[PDB]
């Protein structure tokens, strides 16, 4: 993996172009996030 | 040492949970082809990963951070799909489960919205779909995702183009 940018511990990815997108995150140690809720599920066929 | 309990649909943890997935889908520029056309899931089961290991080593991890950031860990909680979710939910988070050709470097990427997570359940770009029918848009076979309690910390923002 590679390192966080000097002095930040994850990097966001603002979208600038798509206005509906949420933002999207990294983070370059493992041990910066924890696995709460695993979720099973389908995807949906649209009517 | 991971149990799974599994969560009542009548549970408000269960709700919560399942309505931060819901209200997370969005249109995707590549029409569906990485993760399926769709507006909603049917949701099977929502599990509560339990390890007390991984969870000391996330909640010290987590006091450093928040100590080098006037102390805000700046915790957020976030969607993680990957083909590695069962080494995940025993082993941890590492170096295996980074993205190494993406946009910010190879680390380990986390969405807001399900349904961009939901692109990586079959591997980078969809893959080759389910492992039973080949299919990115497959609506049989049963996902998993991870929601995740990730510490940011200070982030460097990047602007996407
Ligand atoms: O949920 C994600 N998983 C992954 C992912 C997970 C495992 C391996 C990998 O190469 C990418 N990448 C993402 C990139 C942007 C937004 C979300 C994700
Ligand atoms: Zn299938």
């Amino acid at each position: 993996m590679a390192h966080s940018p000097p002095g930040h511990h994850s990097v966001t990815g603002r979208p600038s172009v798509n206005g509906l997108a949420l933002a999207e995150y990294v983070i370059y140690r493992g041990e910066q996030a924890y696995p709460e809720y695993l979720i099973t599920y389908q995807i949906m066929r649209p009517e | 040492g991971t149990i799974l309990i599994d969560l009542s649909p009548d549970d408000k943890e269960f709700q919560s949970v399942e309505e931060e997935m819901q209200s997370t889908v969005r249109e995707h520029r590549d029409g569906g082809h990485a993760g399926g056309i769709f507006n909603r899931y049917n949701i099977l089961k929502i599990q509560k990963v339990c390890n007390k290991k991984l969870w000391e080593r996330y909640t010290h991890r987590r006091k450093e951070v928040s100590e080098e950031n006037h102390n805000h860990a700046n915790e957020r909680m976030l969607f993680h799909g990957s083909p590695f979710v069962n080494a995940i939910i025993h082993k941890g988070f590492d170096e295996r489960h980074a993205y190494i050709g993406g946009m910010f470097g190879a680390g380990i990427y986390f969405a807001e919205n399900s349904s961009k997570s939901n692109q990586y359940v079959y591997g980078i770009g969809g893959g080759t779909g389910c492992p039973v029918h080949k299919d990115r848009s497959c609506y049989i076979c049963h996902r998993q995702l991870l929601f995740c309690r990730v510490t940011l910390g200070k982030s460097f923002l990047q602007f996407s183009a």
